[PDB]
């Protein structure tokens, strides 16, 4: 108990509770959202999931910011290499930083 | 932000210590399945819908507004071009027609 400041605080009426959801059930909110973003753009946030293929999505977007889509499709991989890149230096960081 | 689906207009209420709004959305309804593609060949070059998206019903290529199906022949009008046929992935061949060809054919 000593070499435990949690006993202490328990021992003298101070507790924690535990979240109403867990974890896992976040986790499940999260790839379900990640599922709908991959699979249906915005659509599924306005309505039902309406199913895209992923660069015609990403033409869309292209779209959304003043570039025209061939733009997307001509460099179509390039850009998914730039991701992958960026994706994978988010990991090496998570990776390296502990703070 | 202003209700779910896509906003149209609010109307506020007033209410005690509060406020209501009435927020008028529009909602997609009844979606059905269609082939799609990124561009159209048509002659080594590579088109590319202005506002909408290629859709196939099978057989028959056409272009449609993306938020309501209501499908329109290919054509010039309704396309820009973009390079050759080589680099985008997922390209179909199919005819894009010319309005002013049977003018001048007339
Ligand atoms: C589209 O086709 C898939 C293939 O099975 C089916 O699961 C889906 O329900 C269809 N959607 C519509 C809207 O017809
Ligand atoms: C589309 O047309 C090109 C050019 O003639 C041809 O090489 C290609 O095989 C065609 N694709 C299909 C699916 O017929």
């Amino acid at each position: 108990a000593a070499r435990d400041l949690i006993c202490a605080q328990k021992f003298n009426g101070l507790t924690v509770l535990p979240p109403l959801l867990t974890d896992e059930m976040i986790a499940q909110y999260t790839s379900a959202l990640l599922a709908g973003t991959i699979t249906s753009g915005w659509t599924f946030g306005a309505g039902a999931a309406l199913q895209i293929p992923f660069a015609m999505q990403m033409a869309y977007r292209f779209n959304g910011i003043g570039v025209t889509q061939n733009v997307l499709y001509e460099n179509q991989k390039l850009i998914a290499n730039q991701f992958n890149s960026a994706i994978g230096k988010i990991q090496d960081s998570l990776s390296s930083t502990a703070s | 932000f202003c209700g779910k689906g896509y906003h149209l207009m609010s109307f506020p209420q007033s209410a005690p210590h509060g406020v209501v709004f009435l927020h008028v959305t529009y909602v997609p309804a009844q979606e059905k399945n269609f082939t799609t593609a990124p561009a159209i060949c048509h002659d080594g070059k590579a088109h590319f819908p202005r506002e909408g998206v290629f859709v196939s019903n099978g057989t028959h290529w056409f272009v449609t507004q993306r938020n309501f199906y209501e499908p329109q022949i290919i054509t010039t009008d309704n396309t820009f071009v973009s390079g050759n046929c080589d680099v985008v992935i997922g390209i179909v061949n199919n005819t894009v027609y010319d309005p002013l060809q049977p003018e001048l054919d007339s």
